[PDB]
């Protein structure tokens, strides 16, 4: 499994654990809200640009 | 204890907004409910025309 | 000029609770804000160079009595520099920082009714620079989270395209958020580039280039505060610090 | 002559750390601000070792 | 310091056939013996340590391989080409032979360029310089995890500044960085704080009589101005008439007077005013005389109330009634405090009241106290911002006692004595109190908050004689702050901030070593014999070699008289059950990496858990890859073979087996055990097989001789080599292939990237920012 | 003198001497006030209080310049105020090169036009010291001892400042203007030894 864990280390900033659901880290949650924020001007810019 | 009536109620939105003040100048303000009874002008104007029908 | 020097947002929020709200009011009498006059610019023209003046240049104004020029002498000093002429306020309400009226309810001022929009026109955000409507914006956000009308700061933002990119990214609550801004405040500091002793024609540029004049000055002046030098002489109450949090975030 | 003593040659140095050591042999000849003695320390913290 | 790694280490190895028809890469990490019974995870610990040092990541590094690269020939060509890793000249070698043997064309020109550029090195955004190299995937994700976990502790010189400047004094010159080293200067730093409340609070006497210790050696040498007594002895004698042929209270009170143990005394009232509760005792003689009530005046008027307990105050007021209103101990035995001060009261002795010292803020932050403000008593119980003592009615209530009454009812030999004697201490305190006010800061700084709130006298060994109390305040030295005096606190400060250094290592190591070593104990025998034989073992070898703790914790330990061995011993016992926070370094974080890889990928260092052993007649599914004859590898040990499951027996119950023939005719899997297996890849073709038998069979059980296969390379059409496989083998091990092997036609996957810091960084081996004034 | 940016610092020891105050009363009268920064203005004020005024750094620690200036002036002491300089007026002539124009401070803030120190009281101040007591309790001849050295002070830097004030213009002198612009930029902190201020004067 080394391989996955260190492409999800890199991707998550975190190492995986077998009793949590892996879900990404920061970056799926800086994703998930720029996405939102694309498609309308009415949402909201929540991720800082640091 | 007040009478409490279980009569089904739809959700009511105010102009004020969330902290419940009205914004100077804006549309909202110009379509407030205001006083008659309380206001002299208002309430002189309003006997004035009942009289006058 | 110190407020003005400031860089980061936590310097200038900082600044803020530290500095008393009699430093925003001036007592000088000034002019009426909005004038079409002719001054005069002899480095350019013979004849007299027409200008409109504004509550956002860097001279005293006179300011009506209200809330609301209270707020718009608050945002002018924090983006020009000085103040408007509103006397009489009380010495209460004077002895508190300018973060504890734009932040807290127990200064006992109201200011829920405040339009931003109308508060944008009167401060002529159009000739307003970008580091100038970044200050005012978060002038504006610490308002709302007093009042409690963050989705109207929000709605706000939607309907100025040009606000809305250059919002800043904080919440009025947690410092965490204040320390990780990197947005660029300052409005002087030492020029890069060629600084001369030369006029400029408007008033709102020429006052800026006074303070940007000035600013250099100050910093090769005995009262500017030398932190790589002198940083032990500093009292430990006021020496920087890390973790320094404002008093409630 | 600009400099009695030069801050440094550069032919010698290769890297950033050349030129802040050799800024210090030369320190003497220079008009120093703040003359160097011994090195007063207030925080020494020990990490546990392998 | 901080480490530059030159080179990445890498380590792959090249293994081809003599024909060159099959060709593989491997990761040699080691082999390393595991043991069953036990549990794997301590092992595993043990294992994770000289893995570490293998690798080069046991100690802080920063790697420095972005200078190990070439540029080609060619003039379009301006990539950087990596030479760490395994060499892709190597590579195109192996694989040229690979294609001589199938008759294929050698590799092109293009297909040559780019199999020799695949390692480069080519900047980031940073500024760092990224390294893509053929390495192993484990030494991969190790070195790339241990960089990660140093650098959490590498940060900016303007960083490191800022979080030390609360704690810098007043009075130290600033140090002047040059101005590459404001721009990109850093630091290794580690700035977690470890409390020292765990060897405190556990042993109080012993720490308490340490750290007393050393600040009485340092406060004894203090210089102080030469003033003779025959001006202030001459003054006494003129005030309280003072005749050789008569016997008076005076004289009693001169011919006491000594200056031998005032050094001593001056230390004890730093200690006072240093620390929050350093309570001191005092002893007087069994018939008090007017010397005991002098002391005993001076030691209430001029000691902080903090200094003197109840049980002190109680003993010093009845001292005073005993000799000023002629009674006896046995009376004044059981009255109060309120009962004895309205006795002194009513004869007119006013001094019953204890004072309050006033505490001064110090200007900086107290060392290893973040985020804390100190303090400190005033000496003499002087309010600073008066200038005066803290009782404002001084000077009447000394003449109050000059007009007395005491011990007798005509005369006042006694009152004008006592008062006489009282004014001299008054002046020479109000002279004297701004030198030890300074005095008492210097040492302040020395301390912590936790020790200036914990330590206490608990031992009472620091007791003042009554001869040396009054003494001391009649006989006041001015103190002189010298310049070899000022210099030696210097010395002193780089020593005392070592050692709580030290002590807080030293603190963390043995918090870690109790959790993981001792659980909780019960009121049962065999708990009790479990706990004193494991106890014992890990001192044993805590102590054995290089000790894990240092000298100063020994020195802390061993003050009562007791051995090293044996202070340690208690003060771990005590420690089971802590819940003491533990704050968890890099290094920990490294090794449960490694820890948790060993466990995970057993392959890759020597042992499996699984093994079985089949007939030769039965055939399995194998490994094919690599090209090996009879290969011992399987791709997963097969559930099902020949449409029935595989039986699986634990080691335990085929060690106790009998009807062992049986069994081994039908095949088994063997498991819940520890399989340690080396093998060797030979070049050639043979016959793979065993170094040793299988199985071995005894009288008391059956066991598994040590695996070791020889690997050769299948040539197919070879009649001598099948007949051999076939007829001369008859049953066969098979274990899991191990993840280190790699075909050398999947080469892409050992590329990997290494990450080095900028070349433009200098490193700050000494970070303080102020230098001594002289 | 020559450069305004550049500042003069001072370290003292923890409990002050009588070398201290006479080099902290030094450099507040012979030195720019420009020169001394409000930090480094405060740091003299607290040397000459706990001296004096027989306190500690720690009990002056949060008191500011109008406390420090109170309590220093009750007890007698009136040196408590730093004296800006007088600015002169420097040229070059041309010669084959264009010329330029400068102005430096006037060495120990000694004014030309009054050929005096710019304190028009420093006679006064100066006796006010000797006939001062400061430390009766702990201290003998503190202001006898002060006061001479303070007349022995003001004679030299009133006997040598012509010497010194040309000095500075011809050193100014040997600067191209080029050079002397980019060095308007930079900026620096001196701190010299209190044996050594005292010493030089």
């Amino acid at each position: 499994d080394v391989p996955f864990v260190q492409a999800y280390s890199k991707f998550a900033d975190d190492n995986p654990r077998h009793l949590r659901v892996k879900t990404g880290g920061k970056m799926a949650n800086a994703l998930t809200n720029v996405i939102r924020s694309y498609y309308s001007i009415n949402a909201p810019a929540i991720v800082p640009q640091v | 204890q007040a009478y409490s009536s279980g009569l089904s109620q739809n959700s009511i939105i105010s102009l004020t907004g969330n902290d419940r003040t009205v914004a100077d100048g804006t549309f909202n303000s110009m379509i407030m409910p205001r006083a008659v009874i309380a206001n002299e002008r208002e309430h002189f104007m309003k006997t004035r025309i009942d009289k006058i029908e | 000029m110190d407020v003005l020097s400031k860089g980061s947002l936590k310097e200038l929020l900082a600044h803020l609770e530290k500095t008393p709200l009699e430093e925003a009011i001036s007592y000088r009498i000034g002019t009426v804000p909005y004038q079409n006059v002719l001054i005069s610019r002899n480095e350019y023209y013979n004849q007299l160079y027409p200008d409109t003046t504004s509550l956002i240049d860097g001279v005293s104004r006179e300011g009506q009595r209200n809330v609301n020029g209270l707020i718009m002498s608050i945002i002018s000093y924090v983006v020009s520099g000085s103040g408007h002429y509103i006397p009489n306020i009380g010495f209460m309400l004077l002895r508190r920082s300018i973060l504890d009226i734009l932040t807290k309810h127990d200064t006992g001022l109201v200011t829920n009714n405040l339009n931003y929009g109308i508060i944008a026109r009167n401060l002529t955000v159009s000739k307003m620079n970008c580091e100038q409507r970044k200050r005012m914006l978060i002038c504006f956000k610490l308002l709302a989270y007093k009042d409690g009308n963050q989705n109207d700061y929000e709605i706000y933002l939607n309907q100025n395209i040009p606000l809305k990119q250059i919002a800043p990214n904080f919440i009025p609550g947690d410092m965490r958020t204040v320390i990780h801004n990197q947005d660029q405040l300052a409005i002087v500091g030492i020029p890069a580039y060629r600084l001369t002793q030369s006029t400029e024609l408007s008033i709102r540029d020429d006052n800026a280039k006074s303070y940007k004049l000035g600013y250099v000055d100050w910093y090769n002046s005995n009262s500017f505060l030398r932190e790589r030098s002198e940083f032990n002489l500093i009292r430990l109450k006021d020496r920087d610090t890390k973790y320094g949090k404002l008093n409630g975030w | 002559k600009l400099f009695e003593t030069s801050p440094f040659d550069p032919l010698t140095i290769k890297n950033n750390q050349d030129v802040v050591d050799k800024l210090y042999a030369t320190q003497s000849s220079s008009i120093q601000e703040v003359v160097p003695t011994k090195t007063f320390a207030t925080e020494l913290q020990f990490g546990v070792t392998s | 310091e901080l480490i530059k790694v030159p080179t990445i280490p890498h380590n792959l190895v090249l293994i081809q056939s003599d024909n060159g028809k099959h060709a593989l890469i491997k990761e040699d990490l080691g082999q390393w013996p595991v043991e069953t019974g036990i549990s794997l995870v301590n092992q595993a610990g043990v294992f994770a340590v000289q893995l570490a040092n293998k690798l080069g990541i046991d100690k802080p590094f920063v790697l420095d391989a972005g200078s190990n690269y070439f540029t080609d020939t060619s003039f379009i060509d301006t990539r950087k080409y990596c030479t760490d890793g395994l060499s892709p000249r190597e590579i195109q070698k192996a694989l040229n032979r690979q294609r001589a043997y199938y008759d294929r064309p050698e590799l092109t020109i293009s297909e040559n360029k780019t199999l020799l550029s695949q390692s480069i090195i080519y900047p980031d955004a940073d500024g760092n310089d990224v390294s893509i190299i053929f390495s192993g995937a484990m030494s991969h994700a190790i070195f790339t995890y241990a960089q990660s976990q140093w650098n959490k502790n590498i940060i900016k010189l303007d960083d490191y500044i800022r979080e030390i400047t609360l704690t810098v004094p007043k009075q130290y010159r600033p140090r002047r960085f040059k101005e590459i080293e404001h721009t990109h200067g850093y630091v290794y730093r580690e700035l977690n704080q470890g409390s020292l409340l765990p060897l405190v609070d556990a042993n109080l006497k012993e720490s308490s009589s340490y750290y007393f210790k050393k600040l009485m050696s340092s406060i004894s040498n203090v210089p102080v101005d030469a003033r003779t007594l025959q001006s202030a002895t001459a003054a006494l004698a003129a005030d309280t008439g003072q005749a050789v042929n008569r016997a008076q209270h005076v004289s009693m009170l001169t011919n006491r007077l000594t200056t031998a143990n005032a050094p001593t005394v001056r230390a004890i009232t730093v200690l006072t005013c240093m620390f929050k509760q350093f309570r001191i005792g005092m002893t007087y003689a069994l018939d008090p005389n007017i010397m005991d009530v002098a002391a005993a005046t001076c030691m209430l008027l001029f000691r902080p109330a903090q200094s003197i307990s109840d049980e002190q105050y109680r003993y010093c007021l009845q001292t005073m009634a005993v000799f000023l209103t002629n009674t006896t101990y046995d009376i004044v035995n059981n009255d109060t405090i309120d009962v004895l001060k309205m006795k002194l009261r009513n004869q007119g002795w006013p001094f019953v009241e204890r004072y309050n010292a006033v505490e001064i803020d110090m200007s900086v932050e107290p060392l290893r106290s973040p985020g804390q403000v100190g303090r400190y008593y005033n000496p003499f119980n002087i309010d600073p911002l008066t200038k005066k003592h803290v009782e404002d009615r001084l000077e009447e209530f000394i003449n109050q006692v000059q007009v007395g009454r005491f011990r007798n009812a005509s005369g006042n030999a006694v009152g004008t004595t006592l008062a006489a004697f009282l004014r001299a201490c008054r002046d020479k305190t109000s002279a004297n109190w701004r030198g030890y006010s300074v005095l008492v800061s210097r040492y302040r700084s020395l301390i912590p908050n936790e020790l200036f709130e914990s330590l206490r006298n608990i031992s009472g060994e620091y007791n003042i004689n009554p001869q040396d109390e009054h003494s001391f305040f009649f006989a006041l030295a001015q103190i002189n702050a010298d310049d070899e005096f000022i210099g030696a606190i210097d010395k002193e400060s780089a020593e005392y901030l070592d050692e709580y250094a030290t002590l807080a290592r030293d603190i963390s190591n043995s918090l870690t070593l109790v959790k993981a070593a001792f659980g909780p104990l019960e009121r049962t025998s065999g708990s009790i014999i479990n706990h004193a034989n494991n106890l014992n073992k890990v001192i044993n070898h805590v102590f054995a070699d290089k000790p894990l703790i240092s000298e100063t914790m020994l020195k802390i330990l061993t003050i009562d008289g007791t051995t090293g061995k044996d202070g340690y011993r208690n003060w771990l016992d005590k420690l089971v059950g802590h819940n003491y926070p533990v704050y968890v370094e890099p290094v920990v974080n490294i090794m449960n990496f490694i820890s948790a890889r060993f466990v995970a990928d057993s392959s890759y260092f020597g042992y499996t858990n699984e093994i079985m052993i089949m007939p030769n007649h039965i055939n399995v599914p194998v490994d094919d890859r690599f090209g090996f004859r009879d290969s011992p590898f399987c791709t997963s040990l097969p559930r099902t073979i020949m449409g029935n499951d595989v039986r699986r027996i634990s080691y335990n119950v085929f060690s106790m087996m009998e009807d062992i023939d049986d069994v081994i005719s039908e095949g088994f899997i063997l498991y819940d055990a520890y399989f340690n297996f080396s093998y060797d890849i030979m070049t050639t073709d043979g016959v793979t097989r065993l170094k040793e038998d299988i199985l071995i069979v005894t009288d008391t059980g059956n066991d598994i001789k040590p695996i070791h296969f020889y690997i050769y390379f299948e040539n197919r059409n070879d009649k001598k080599l099948r007949y051999e496989s076939k007829m001369n083998v008859s049953y066969r091990l098979y274990i899991k292939t191990p993840a280190c092997l790699l075909p050398l036609s999947d080469y892409m996957r050992a590329q990997h990237d290494y990450v080095s810091p900028s070349s433009s960084r200098v490193y700050i081996k000494d970070p303080a920012v102020v230098y001594t004034r002289s």
